[PDB]
């Protein structure tokens, strides 16, 4: 009933949230700069 | 050496595995004196910290505390899900000992 | 690749983070509970837009199909663009997921759940007075290696996402029965 | 340990919490001698700095200063919203002690 | 010098080339005392570790172990396929000596 | 402290502001002995360097020099727009003192 | 004080400019003792290395060798085109002295 359409919107948003994190893992990782831990410690 | 985070966490006294399977909800980072730490929370209400390097920290752990804070910052920014946490339960907030993520 | 004709220019698409569903401001915007429903999307029509409501953005399987739709919906436009999009698991083949209940089966649409991110757009053609300028402009932000292998989501993963109303005969028949959400069928 | 940025901030004298709830507008990074600092500003017009390593800092804070400058550069570049800042308000620009972000 | 990973690997005792041609399935990172290591697995079932900086390591090797951990975190997060691993096969899990990525 | 790059540039002798408002056109990095430097160029025709560390540099500037080379590599790879450059114009090429980026 | 990689490259004995104008085809990174190096290849079939750290390398060069390996990893992952390489043609494979990237 209302559960069928809420459930649909809810399984759709979880599928979307997960694909958006893969996209952020691609584009934000270009900004990740490694630290020389021995020098800073 | 251990093959999984549960096997590794079992080798230590005062640890417990938390299955999180969720992304980090908030990230806090401090450079204030004697509180150079990171705090993370989840929508479950759980809070965990990476502790200030200290007296009970052997020196190989010092380069690993630094790595863990870098891993947590980029995990938070990319919304990657953390699968399990191995934590020391004798600290408030409980302290992170190991992290695993999959897929 | 998939193709979509659209009047929103490349710079509008970069600024929004991609080809957005109707009403959705920019790609990572969590600030609106956007309705997302494949059945609803597939039956909608928007004037001046190839289907892009109810949380999905429709695309075509060929440049010719994209231009035909483009010329039916955006006719006389001094300019519009056909975007060339890589296949990835955010895309669902509508005919395959909706089956015999697919509303425009002849259309052969492939719809992207939540829009198409800017890094998934391989390039675009400018269309002038209805004629395609055949020089493809490449999107330098396209992530080649990532999208190189990837393909559309298999129908099996979209059946649970079809969005048929709870009373629709589809939820009581194969294949959707075996993937019916709580409170459907 | 503290569990939130406010609890952390109130253990120190001359600190204040700013709610920002916004992404960084500009980032300035200086390697000019004696002014090795980062300055960030918000569309609000607020300006903050990560101060130059100096005497007021304990030895442990020095790796935390470097980490904070790393966090502010990747936060600006990815346009992530900052939730709150704990700052030392005895100098101008106010100096950052801690940052929180929520997702 | 070697020009290939199979030929670099060929030159050590107790090494094995593994052709993977797959992205990492899971990543585990530990800062627990004496278990400061990274463990990676593949869907095929293979588990590999970057060893705890032990005694048999020269200091050129200390910095290279840190780099390899950096490479495996960024490879896991960007889902980049690994082509081949050269490993020490007298360790459990087998320990990484070198990695190659292609295209 | 100064609050903008123009204020900070003004505390130094032999400096000027370049309004760039553009991304870096080319990036050159050398590890050749005695010339371990980065050189960047813009479409406007100007070339700038990050100087080889030496003894015009306090130990504080040495961390900062390495950080600036990190920032310039990321801004180049990501076509991020630079707003203004403060440079010492008594060097050939002019040497970078500070950088700002505006969103 | 060189303003370009050709200028810089011509200051050393045994160097050669290579115009590559292509992205890296493969990346190999070794942490194996005495072979802590990175090898990259191109579609051209050309192979280059970043040479192992050793006592002949001054600390400025040691920091610059680690920077070059960082640059080659993120160039490979971002599929960024390399324009020219300045190399010491007296080794096998030829050793990178400098890299330039355009646009």
């Amino acid at each position: 009933g209302d559960t069928c359409n809420e459930e649909t919107q809810n399984l759709s948003t979880i599928y979307l949230r997960e694909y958006q994190s893969k996209v952020k893992r691609q584009i934000f990782s270009d900004y990740q700069s490694e630290v020389d831990i021995y020098n800073r410690i | 050496a251990p093959q999984t985070i549960t096997e590794l966490c079992s080798e230590y006294r005062n640890t417990q595995i938390y299955t999180i399977n969720d992304k980090i909800l908030s990230y806090t980072e401090s450079m204030a004196g004697k509180r150079e730490m990171v705090i993370i929370t989840f929508k479950s209400g759980e809070t965990f910290q990476v502790e200030v390097p200290g007296s009970q920290h052997i020196d190989s752990q010092k380069k690993a505390i630094e790595r863990m804070k870098d891993t947590l910052r980029i995990t938070y920014l990319t919304e990657t899900k953390i699968d399990k946490l191995c934590v020391w339960n004798n600290k408030t907030p409980n302290s992170i000992a190991a992290i695993s993520m999959k897929n | 690749r998939l193709y979509r004709a659209d009047s929103r220019p490349p710079d509008e698409i970069k600024r929004s983070g991609g080809l957005m569903p109707r009403g959705h401001n920019e790609y990572f915007d969590r600030g609106t509970q956007m309705n997302i429903n494949l059945y609803d999307h597939a039956r909608g029509t928007q004037t001046g837009f190839v289907r892009y409501d109810d949380g999905y953005v429709s695309t075509s399987l060929s440049l010719r199909s994209a231009h035909l739709a483009g010329q039916s919906i955006l006719s006389g436009y001094s300019t519009y663009y056909i975007y060339v999009i890589a296949t990835a698991p955010n895309m669902f083949n509508v005919n395959d997921v909706l089956g015999v209940y697919s509303p425009h089966p002849y259309e052969q649409e492939v719809s992207a759940l939540g829009g198409i991110p800017y890094s998934q757009i391989y390039g675009w053609y400018r269309v002038n007075f209805g004629v395609i300028d055949e020089r493809l402009h490449r999107n330098r932000e396209y992530r080649d290696r990532y999208y190189r292998n990837l393909n559309i989501a298999p129908a099996e993963d979209g059946y649970r996402l079809a969005g048929f109303p709870p009373d629709h005969q589809a939820w009581r028949e194969e294949p959707w029965i075996h993937h019916a959400p709580q409170g459907c069928g």
